[PDB]
């Protein structure tokens, strides 16, 4: 298992929606069950802008992987060590620096 | 005698503008195929800005400081105002670029010695009705070649 | 007439860069080749190019699957020059 | 005596408008049909500028240099200040121009001997209460021929 | 003697205000209705103003040259000081004028002789108290009668 | 077999979705598989803009090909010459300089 | 069979999309056809702007053929002459000039 | 029959889309109908502004016809003196004026 | 009168260009073209291209299939001219 | 009366253009034309053009298959002309 | 006698530029490495200004007063004008670091005796046509090392 120690832009944005067993009576009462053990994953949405010499370098890092193999990441200042899998990239070249917009969602062993 | 590391007062301050066929860059230093301008009554040469592009992280280790670099260097625009003169040769050729409207190679040479030569393309004919004057302006395209690159 | 180039092109850990492309753009008017005309050269295995080029203007551009057109500059052919290699006018004293 | 290759002060700069029918560009050194306007105060005539359109590509070989083009050049705004003169027929006729408001065509002529021909439509009328003044500016539409291509 | 062809000084410069009912472009040289305003400092009349329309096409045969016309043509805003002086009728009804807030005709008059029609609307009142004065300005609706087409 | 040799604007945009095989099972343990072989085919969103008097020449090549013919194309510093097809295109002609915008969807042989 | 010799403002659109057959598979080798012989139609977007005077006399124009009846028409350049239908046409009378904004289909005879 | 004289403000709306017979074949030949023999009926987006005083007039007014009855209304130039109905209404109540936005459909006897 | 324009047109590389096209368009009107005209042809698979122009001043365009037309130059028959090949007439002094 | 213009026209390389078609524009009020008229000629596949035009001044348009208008100027018909072919007038001494 | 605790003119202000390797904020009272700048005729420092976030709260106990706190202070830009020495290394050498574009370090020196040092890249040139002056502006990047840090 490969690590990521690029750099991220200010303005990633986290998201977490924990699964939950909803179910609607009358007046409330409404049951809540933690579901599964490890309900929520967190998904990370990452901007990165670097300048074109090595952005066949992580492409081709990124293409190694696919849509299908994980890989250890450190998020920010987050006491997590967390393994993530990514399926959805792309990337703005305009003349110098090229942006890359992806995202990450986390994912057990 | 001009020669520099001395300031100069700017006398001369001569304008030329290219005529013919070849590379402005390869000799500014001869006049055998370039046309004087004549009489101008004042020049401001552009200024070579920049832009800034942000460059700060989230690991990054010293925070409370942005951190921008820089990229995309641009010429500035060239203008200066003469004496309007429809008789001279200079001032038709300037106005038949003008009207064609071609990227251009021209220069300016100092009392120093040195020579300055910009590529663009013009922009604007100003007039005036007391002391009659013409106004012309050009947007400078691609890397000008500085004077301190000769010296070398 | 054309001068016969040719060569064996390497990278800078003496070994052959296959995947090339060496074209030449004309930038003036010649007797004999239009202004704004390539012609593409794909080497061996081994890096070995060989070329007959008309004398005058152009710019050598070295087109590798990789980083963009490389503008090892511009090579002059007079009606002076003999057979060698690209790299020679490179180098030559213009 | 009036020619070019000396520069001229500009003291006479009468200004006309055509009245008749035909092409005013077939010969406006003919004042047969224009009529003058008359105790000019003040006169600024138009600015032939242009406007940039974007060049730069991605397989540029020169980066990190903005580069751009020229297009679609316009014809500025000309202003004149005037006596107020409600009885001579030319300020009757401008007003009257103003009012219905169709494109006419107007020339500028200097003591050099040149003149200048321009054409739009006017789109601002002031006014002064200390020593009246009529303050009047137009906006030219369509290419002017200017006296450099009279000159050649 | 006033009358047209000559520049006038502008030393009077009347301001009249209607009060009566009837149509003010009916004959605003006669006097027999209209209140004037007495001792107003200074004045700047409303300028004409115009809009330009688009008018550039693909198929013209002129290219890189814009071509604009003109459309919906509209008055200026007017604005005067006088000596704040409340005692005469004439602020008074200006001030009620202001409060109920409706349309009204008023004219200027000159040493020439013409007279000028307006009608419009006050949007202001103001106030200084350096040796008082009141200043009030009026934005115009609808066409205007300027002096020359009185003159024919 | 043609090829492409306008030159591109910038502001180019590059879209890559890998096609996995994800089906998730009680507590994570996610099998995921790469589909597949050649899953990952990128596609691109480009803008050019020419004068008016190449507009028919370049209509008329991407006219020649219609929608069912592969051409090969170099994106900018991209290592690997691909071959594209397209089938969506689009012009803005205003008054000197129309204006193309188009989107070359990567194709295998 | 009339004309139309009314000038367009700058603006319009030549959005084009040609009909081909897709047909799916795991790694590509999707097969394609060029569908019908003429597979290409163009669908232009007209703006126009008239002083109210003249308006109607257009409404008039459209009004006659409908949307079932074909004209010619030369669109501004390229190198063809072609006959086109009209069915969604709309103006916006404001104080003196009204602009049409309509949309012409072509439609081979 | 009544008649509608309110004044009415700059940039009111026109549509029009006529109802046509399509049907397309092979490599076009495509047959168009007419339909209806009085196909287009021109349907206007209309806004007034008028003071509160007499907003109650025209609401009533509005409400006498309902949504059912049809009244004589000639748009502004036009050559014709059509009946119209309407069916949606709304206004902006401010302090000194309304402002009504209404659609005027078009029908006939 | 016309003037006979023959030759073969190629690259820095000495190759044949395949698939291209020479266009005339005529800048001015004259006794016998009229302005802003255009006349084209297409050299055959060996780059042999042979045609009678016309008198006047010409703006000659190469395009090929794939890269954008390109402004090679501007060429003046004469009345006094000699048949040559295109060349000739884009290497003239001016 | 209606001068006669005749003859045949060819581009730049002295071949007969075809899917042509050659627009008078009046620019004035004459005897027996009204302004802001158009007058339509298709010529034949040779390229031969035949006219019955009438006097006055016309502005001359050309259009192939999806050629703009090529405005190659004005053209002034008065009463001493004799017929001759539609270039001549293009070329005549204004 | 350079010492604080009384007040300075600042009349030498010498200008100095890093061209060696290692740490500038390590001994900056050390000339042994950086280049001076020759005729500076006047220059402009840095602004060290800060960014306000909101802080204000729904159940703060004191309403109606804004609360805005500090973060993320940044260095301003820095501006100086030379006379224009293109004999001179010094200028030669600034040119290039525009060209190339890093970011570099620069001291300036004052006659009380301690020196301030920035890091940036440099932004702007300019010129005149009268007594030549080249106008050069850089803009900071990080944390800057004040005087104060030093005299602690």
């Amino acid at each position: 298992m490969k690590t990521f120690r690029w750099k991220v832009k200010p303005g990633m944005d986290v998201a977490s929606v924990p699964s939950v067993r909803k179910v609607r009576f009358g007046d409330g009462y409404s049951q809540r069950a933690p579901a599964g053990l490890n309900a929520n994953l967190k998904t990370y949405s990452v901007t990165l802008s670097v300048p074109r010499e090595e952005a066949t370098v992580l492409e081709s890092f990124l293409e190694e992987h696919g849509g299908w193999k994980s890989f250890l990441w450190t998020p920010p200042y987050e006491w997590r060590q967390i393994k993530v899998t990514c399926a959805k990239w792309s990337s703005r070249v305009s003349m110098l620096r090229v942006e890359f917009s992806a995202e990450f969602e986390q994912v057990v062993n | 005698v001009p020669n520099p590391t001395m300031p100069v007062k700017g006398a001369g301050t001569t304008l030329w503008v290219y005529k013919g066929s070849g590379d402005p860059y390869a000799n500014p230093l001869s006049d055998v195929d370039w046309s004087r301008l004549a009489k101008v009554k004042d020049l401001t040469p552009g200024e070579l800005t920049a832009e800034s592009y942000d460059d700060s992280y989230l690991d990054d280790e010293d925070a409370d400081w942005t951190a921008t670099g820089q990229g995309q260097k641009s010429a500035g625009d060239t203008s200066f105002t003469l004496a309007w003169m429809p008789g001279e040769q200079g001032q038709q050729a300037l106005l038949a670029w003008f009207n064609e409207g071609d990227t251009r190679a021209y220069k300016i040479r100092f009392p120093n010695g040195t020579v300055d030569v910009f590529r663009g393309w013009v922009s604007s004919i100003g007039k005036a009705v007391t002391v009659i004057t013409r106004t012309v302006k050009v947007t400078n395209v691609g890397r000008p070649s500085m004077a301190e690159d000769r010296s070398t | 007439m054309a001068v016969k180039i040719s060569g064996v092109l390497k990278d800078g850990t003496g070994k052959p860069v296959q995947n090339c492309t060496i074209q030449l753009k004309a930038r003036r008017n010649s007797t004999t080749v239009v202004v704004n005309t390539v012609g593409s050269e794909n080497p061996d295995e081994a890096g070995r190019y060989s070329m007959d080029v008309e004398y005058g203007q152009y710019s050598v551009i070295l087109q590798v699957d990789g980083f963009p057109p490389s503008h090892a500059g511009t090579i002059t052919v007079y009606e002076d020059s003999q057979p060698g290699t690209l790299n020679d006018f490179l180098c030559a004293m213009t």
